[PDB]
């Protein structure tokens, strides 16, 4: 749906640049996230071009007929990471798509705490859990976005603020079940029927409708079907 | 005791003159709630009842961002409108949208709404079931093959039967002093002679909510169509809403006729006459 | 399609010469929205009148309240002037205070 | 609570 390409290799000071094509991206922003490994996502440019407080100028983006572009100028090697693109299937109604994902290798008191991650039998059901805190939890849509051992990010689940309106990837219908204890600002996801091609972490995320983007990232919680 | 939030919004494209102006509305029942206007200064969903204003930054930004996030897509409805339809740049073109939802006393879903209209005329609606549509036209029956295959009827119901629900029983809650208080009508009769011979007689409700009432003529006890004139129901500009319905008679024969007022806050219907 | 707009002119509040009240003119039932309204005094344009945000009813076609503070008189004539282009000429509406 | 509309014609 969002096509990458698998890996740009540069060296130090030269400028990268990662591009995604799709069709809704004409009529949709793009988001980034940039993944380095044993850390979860972080956004690097929302609305095809702006950068969240803190984030280096060195990032830019635009996005421009059917295609996105993150660009690093003078990439530096502590910008080693995977770079996913994001942004919403506009043929549906409540569908987040994430890129196919870059490697990019250089060479010369808000918080989101998940839980219940773990071993379990295939076949096997897990609940897993996220404590929020220093944000009003019940304003904004909470999602579980998902990651396979070496593969690309996979939106799950998501949840409205008061609860009432839950939606699935295609993927997971019908096995996961997400819901919420807002006076526990707590979120929740009921897994049931587990196979090998849930072996993935799961990271909490927060979605601000004011951004369009994942602003909010946990630690995830890994969980493996096996044996 | 039931209620309803509808949402209204209208894009009026004008090509080379800048982007469509866009603009939403929500009410609650019949009591205007926000507005969003593409082309004010704040460029931000704006309060419009002194209960939303309880609503703290965060409801301000995300309903900011979802109805901003819905006048993109609109923009783009009204370029893929004016392909199906084979039309220029030249005209200015009205992509009109509505959705919102019904609930009984106690809170449960009644009924649903996710509809379009381009250029006065009907377009797609979702049907009573949330699972189906209806189209128009053979431009609006390619949306319907579009959006059946991508099964997009089940998340719009999703939307429906949960966030229009939750939303609307919260604001019918911090807004009940008076989202859910009726308001009477005061009513009276007036007079006005026309000739030696008939005379006008007018019967007025006035400051009553909700906006639904009945006022009907009478002459002798029976009912009375002939010679009658009824006005359609007005906003007053301060919540309340007002009617008045008329019917000429023979100077002398006032007495004869009656007038009935039937409203939710009434007790019973009211019967006037006119008492000089 | 294209629908004609109907038309009251009226006050908040029943009409006392010399207290101020609010006169409002309604105008519903058409499409498309484009539309103009003045409320007038001894036939000139009133200048500091507002409307509400622009709505809609089952039927698509559209509604607006144009009002302005004002204290009727026993002399003063008002009425509300529109034009739309379902008209040919300036539709006008003469206020009566007891309509 | 406003519907964030995404879906195209």
């Amino acid at each position: 749906v969002l096509t990458q390409p698998p890996s740009v290799s540069v060296s130090p000071g030269q400028t990268a640049s990662i591009t995604c094509s799709g069709d809704s991206l004409g009529n949709k922003y793009a988001c980034w996230y940039q993944q380095k490994p044993g850390q979860s996502p972080v956004l690097v440019i929302y609305q095809d071009s702006k950068r969240p407080s803190g984030i280096p100028e060195r990032f830019s983006g635009s996005n421009s007929g059917n295609t996105a572009t993150l660009t690093i100028s003078g990439t530096q090697a502590m910008d080693e990471a995977d770079y996913y693109c994001q942004a919403w299937d506009s043929s549906r109604g409540y569908t987040v798509v994430f890129g196919t994902g870059t490697k990019v290798t250089v060479s010369s008191e808000v918080q989101l705490l998940e839980s219940g991650g773990g071993l379990v039998q295939p076949g096997g059901s897990l609940r897993l859990s996220c404590a929020a805190s220093g944000f009003t939890f019940d304003s904004y849509a909470m999602s579980w976005v998902r990651q396979a051992p070496g593969k690309g990010l996979e939106w799950v689940s998501a949840i409205s603020g008061y609860g009432g309106s839950t939606y699935y990837a295609d993927s997971v219908k019908g096995r996961f079940t997400i819901s919420r204890d807002n006076s526990k600002n707590t979120l929740y996801l009921q897994m049931n029927s587990l196979r090998a091609e849930d072996t993935a972490v799961y990271y909490c995320a927060k979605y601000t409708y004011f951004l369009d983007a994942f602003d909010i990232w946990g630690q995830g919680t890994m969980v493996t079907v096996s044996s | 005791g039931s209620h309803s939030m509808r949402y209204f919004s209208t894009s009026v494209s004008r090509p080379g003159r800048g982007e469509p102006r866009f603009i939403a509305v929500g009410y609650v029942d019949d009591t205007q709630f926000v507005r969003f206007d593409s082309d004010a200064a704040s460029q931000r969903m704006e309060p419009r009842a002194p209960w939303i204003e309880q609503e703290g930054p965060e409801y301000w930004d995300e309903e900011t961002g979802k109805v901003k996030a819905h006048s993109q897509t609109d923009r783009e409805n009204l370029r893929i409108a004016l392909r199906y339809y084979n039309q220029s740049e030249a005209g200015s073109h009205t992509l009109q949208m509505m959705f919102g939802c019904d609930v009984g006393s106690d809170g449960r879903f009644l009924r649903g709404y996710h509809q379009y209209a381009y250029d006065g005329k009907d377009y797609i609606a979702l049907k009573e079931d949330l699972r189906s549509w209806t189209a128009a036209d053979m431009a609006a029956q390619i949306t319907k093959r579009k959006w059946e295959a991508a099964h997009v009827a089940e998340q719009q119901r999703a939307y429906l039967e949960g966030t229009c629900v939750d939303g609307l029983r919260r604001y019918l809650e911090n807004g009940k002093e008076t989202l859910q208080r009726t308001d009477p009508p005061k009513t009276h009769m007036t007079h006005h002679p026309i000739s030696d011979h008939e005379a006008t007689l007018r019967c007025w409700a006035l400051g009553f909510y909700p906006a639904e009432i009945t006022l009907t003529w009478q002459r002798d006890g029976e009912d009375q169509t002939q010679d009658t004139e009824l006005v359609e129901t007005r906003p007053a500009g301060d919540g309340t809403f007002q009617k008045w319905a008329a019917v000429v008679v023979p100077s002398g024969e006032e007495q004869r006729y009656t007038c009935h007022v039937q409203h939710e806050g009434l007790p019973k219907p009211l019967t006037l006459r006119w008492e000089p | 399609i294209q629908r004609t707009p109907k038309i009251q002119v009226y006050s908040r509040h029943p009409a006392e010469n010399g207290k101020s009240n609010f006169l409002n003119c309604y105008v519903s039932g058409f499409h498309p929205s484009d539309i103009e309204v003045d409320l007038l005094k001894n036939g000139e344009r009133i200048e500091k009148v507002e409307h509400s945000d622009l709505s809609f009813s089952k039927d698509w076609s559209f509604y607006l309240l144009y009002y302005t503070e004002f204290t009727p008189t026993e002399k003063d004539e008002y009425a509300c002037r529109v034009n739309h282009v379902t008209l040919s000429q300036p539709k006008i509406v003469k206020w009566d205070r007891d309509m | 609570q406003y519907n964030p509309i995404r879906t195209t014609f």
